[PDB]
Parts: C-alpha cells; structure tokens; sequence
C-alpha cells in the first residue's frame, strides 16, 4: 500500500471530501506518521518479537570525508559522514548499512557511545562502524584507512518517522517518484487498522467541533459559535 | 383518458354550465392548467414530495407503472472538441436537450492501458466541485478502470473526467412529457412549443389525478384574489 491509499482511508472514513475542510491531507500525513512509530513502538518494545519486512525502509546516502573537529594535525583521525542527515532509526528492528548490497558487506550501526571506543581489538580493526551523531548526520569510524573510499551505502533500519525515510529512498528501476503520496508507506498490514482507527478517533472529536467564525475583534468559542 | 375525456371529465369535476356557482374554462385554459399539473405531479412525484404518494422515482411498483413512459435511453460516441475542463483527461458529451432528469448513467471504456478489460463498462458518477480536487487522486472514490466523474456544465453538456479512454457514453434518463393539447391551437399558440392536439404518453391509471391536479390549480387561479 502507498501513502495515497492509507490518507484516502483516513480521508474517507472522516468524509473529508470537501476542498474547503479544516483538516487536510497534511494533517493526515503528520498523524499517520506519528501515529506508526507510536504502534512500532508499543508492538516491539515489550519483549523481543520478529518484526516484517513491511516495517523497513532503505534510505540512500553518499558519504563525504570529513576532519573530526577542524582541519588541525593533532585533532584526530578524519571521518566519512553522509552528506545529508540521516533519520533517527527506531531501536526495535535490524538496523544495517550496506555497500549497495544487502548480501554482502559487513557495515555495522552501533550507538553513538559505543563508537567512542571501537576497534582496539586487533581482530576487529578492519570493521567500519557507523552511529548518527548528534549533529544529524550517520558518521563513520574504522581504524583501517581503506574505509575513508567508501562512497556510497544503503541503509536499511525502521526509521522513526517515515517521511523523512521516504525522501530518501534509493532510485528504483524505473526511477525516482516525485510524490510522496505514489511511494509505499512502511508498517506491516496487520497494523494498518489499529493506526487507521487512531488516526480516526484523533481527528472525529475536532472534526465537529466548533470555530471562531465571526471577525469580530473577539473569541467566539466560549459561545460555542 | 383521450383529449375529449380530459375535457368532459375536467368541465364534469369544474361543474360548468350547472345551476350553482361555477368556473368554465377554454380549451386553451383547460390544456395550460393540464399540461402544469402534469409536469408538476412527475417532478414531485420524482423527488419524493409528494405527500400523498411519498415515494421516489422508482421506489413502488405505483411509482413505477406511474412514470414508465418517460423512461429514454441514450448512446452517443461524439465528443465535443473545444471546451474548457478542469482536467487534462476530461471529454464532453451532448446531452439529448430533451432530458429532464438523468437516471442511469454509465461509460464503456477502450484503452490498451487496462490489457484484457477492454471496453469495460465503467460506473460514471455524478460528482460535486467542492469534492473534485481531493477525488482526481483518490484511489477509492475517484477515476478509475471502473469509475467515472461526471460533471455538469454550459449549454447542455457533461465532462466526463476519466483516466482511461472514454469510447462510449450511455445514459438513462426522464424526458420530457409530450404535453396535454385538447384541441388543434390557433397560430402563434402552443405549450411547449407544440401547436397541435397532444395526447398524454403516461398510463390512464394517473390521469386521474393529472385531472384533479388541474382543477385544484384553475379554482386556484380563479379564486386567488378573492
């Protein structure tokens, strides 16, 4: 299912129909898009369960070195980051990144604290490590300097707010899809009822609700005008 | 009833030429308040207003026997060139002029687009302004392999908003009734635009009540003033 069919659901089951609406589409787009993470997160938080490839995304970066403060000799070994930044993935799937090849390659996403400290073992000082630090961006550390080639990867988690996952797909075969409402919208469909239905009841209570119609210099809705 | 027993009957309920007090009308008068009663029976018949029937269009067998004779099929395959829509994939249609009321309406589609479905007869919807702009992208309720918008529009016509080709366009719809002329009208008369004598095309079971219609609407147009 796209975005397109999950707004209409919402849209429709509302009857918000009418261009002159107070809630549109943009309203549903935010609520479904909260509305996911919530579930995700209330699905898989608990205790560890198997989680569908529905709820996946690949975004798709290029990577940029970069010095690790400024330009300085003594300030440390330099670093490849994306060149944009990354969404904040959602601690309950698979998170990977891979060189363009989900079979192959072993690119490990650790946390930002952990990736402090890695590669001291001897064994392990050929492994890249990557963690999205504070500033937004997915950096990336190794101690081998063959790492800082590496010019473009996938990754692959269930990022927290699918919008920001979905302007950043990979190409697909036939090419790039302008509108956000013709791509998949990422959530298994044995969630798509319960998030329909909160989306429904988050926005049937507003939907009759009252306005301050009158221009008048005054609030209106204590009046419930 | 023929035109001779709408006028006996009419004068027979209006009590003309009796002793009491009374109301005669001509011929003339008599097709003019026949011919609105008519009209206004079927369209209140059609919508439901009604008190007395209290039913739709089709929704009794009463209602059914009652407007069975104003019932038209159309088909048409021409479209109207030059037009401005509010749509790319939108196509015009001639309305048959004579219609008073569509019914059915339905579209045959022939498009390489949807492989094996070809002329697939698609479900051609009436659809409001304020609802256009959010149904062109809507997937359940807008354009489709099965589904068409109709628009109305200036001089008769319909646009047909589609995402597939529209070969064929078929309606269903109320015509125009043939209107009720009791005598052959003098030159520059006619109701609606008809000269000559005109019998009415529904069945004699509502005749009856055409008859009474009419004269309830000439003591009302008599006795409005006094």
């Amino acid at each position: 299912m796209t975005y397109n069919e999950l707004i209409y659901m919402v849209l429709d089951e509302l009857k918000l129909s009418s261009d002159d609406s107070y809630y549109t589409p943009d309203h549903v787009i935010f609520l479904l898009v909260k509305y996911r993470s919530f579930l995700l997160k209330q699905r898989y938080s608990d205790i560890k369960k198997q989680i569908p490839d529905s709820d996946y995304q690949s975004i798709c970066l290029d990577l940029i070195e970069v010095p690790a403060i400024s330009g300085e000799p003594c300030e440390g070994s330099s670093y490849l980051r994306s060149k944009n930044k990354v969404p904040t993935t959602m601690m309950i799937g698979n998170p990977r990144v891979y060189p363009m090849d989900f079979y192959q390659g072993e690119i490990t996403y650790i946390s930002r604290d952990r990736m402090r400290y890695v590669g001291y073992n001897k064994f392990l000082r050929n492994i890249i490590y990557c963690s999205k630090a504070p500033d937004g961006y997915l950096y990336f550390k190794s101690w081998n300097p063959q790492f800082l080639h590496l010019e473009k990867v996938s990754f692959n988690a269930i990022f927290e707010d699918a919008k920001e996952a979905s302007e950043m797909a990979c190409p697909e075969e036939n090419g790039t899809i302008c509108k956000l409402e013709d791509k998949e919208f990422p959530i298994e469909d044995a969630l798509v009822p319960p998030l329909i239905e909160l989306v429904v009841k988050e926005l049937r209570g507003p939907e009759y609700s009252p306005k301050d119609e009158d221009n008048n210099a005054k609030d209106d809705l204590p009046d419930a005008r | 009833m023929t035109n001779k027993e709408f006028s006996d009957g009419f004068s027979t309920l209006l009590n003309s030429f009796g002793i009491t007090p009374n109301i005669t009308l001509d011929e003339y008068e008599k097709s003019t308040f026949l011919t609105n009663a008519q009209e206004q029976l079927i369209i209140d018949i059609y919508s439901g207003r009604n008190i007395i029937y209290g039913k739709s269009f089709e929704q009794t067998e009463e209602i059914r026997r009652y407007l069975s004779n104003l019932v038209e099929t159309y088909e048409t395959s021409t479209k109207v060139t030059g037009k401005l829509g509010l749509s790319k994939d939108s196509v015009f249609f001639e309305i048959p002029q004579d219609t008073w009321f569509i019914t059915y309406e339905v579209a045959f589609l022939k498009d390489s687009r949807l492989g094996c479905l070809d002329g697939i007869e698609a479900s051609v919807v009436p659809l409001p302004q304020d609802d256009l702009y959010r149904a062109k992208d809507n997937p359940f309720r807008g354009p489709s392999k099965d589904r068409v918008l109709r628009l109305d529009i200036k001089s008769d016509l319909a646009e047909l908003i589609s995402k597939y080709n529209v070969d064929k366009y078929l309606m269903r719809y109320i015509s125009q009734p043939t209107p009720i002329i009791l005598v052959d009208l003098p030159d520059g008369l006619s109701i609606n635009g008809v000269s000559t004598e005109s019998e009415c095309e529904l069945n004699p079971v509502v005749h009856r009540a055409i008859l009474e219609r009419a004269v309830q609407l000439a003591i009302i147009s008599k006795t409005q003033l006094t």
